[PDB]
């Protein structure tokens, strides 16, 4: 995407 | 679009928080795509679409994607959030 990730 | 803000505490669980974050590589800022609907954050209300304003009372709308997340995973194992939600949708 523009910048995805899990937290 | 009118929007209201809404803070959020969310204590650590065993996988994380429970969602993914989504945004601004390098204002506006990052945003929640999608939340575990058994993890953490759903259960303290956090919503796809809710955009990131505020992280442990830091102004935080205006980072890069990496240091948004970073810290949110050296929060510890409680985490706050202060966020932008759409009011009419």
């Amino acid at each position: 995407p523009e910048s995805e990730s899990k937290v | 679009a009118p929007e209201g803000k809404m803070d959020l505490i969310i204590m650590r669980g065993d996988k994380g928080f429970g969602f993914r974050l989504s945004g601004a590589t390098h204002a506006q800022g990052q945003w929640v795509r999608n939340v575990d609907p058994d993890g953490q954050a759903a259960r303290a209300g956090l919503q796809a679409g809710d955009r990131l304003l505020e992280l442990n009372g830091v102004d935080v709308s205006f980072w890069s994607h990496r240091k948004v997340v970073d810290e949110i995973k050296r929060s510890g194992d409680v985490v706050a959030f202060r966020i932008a939600r759409r009011l009419s949708p």
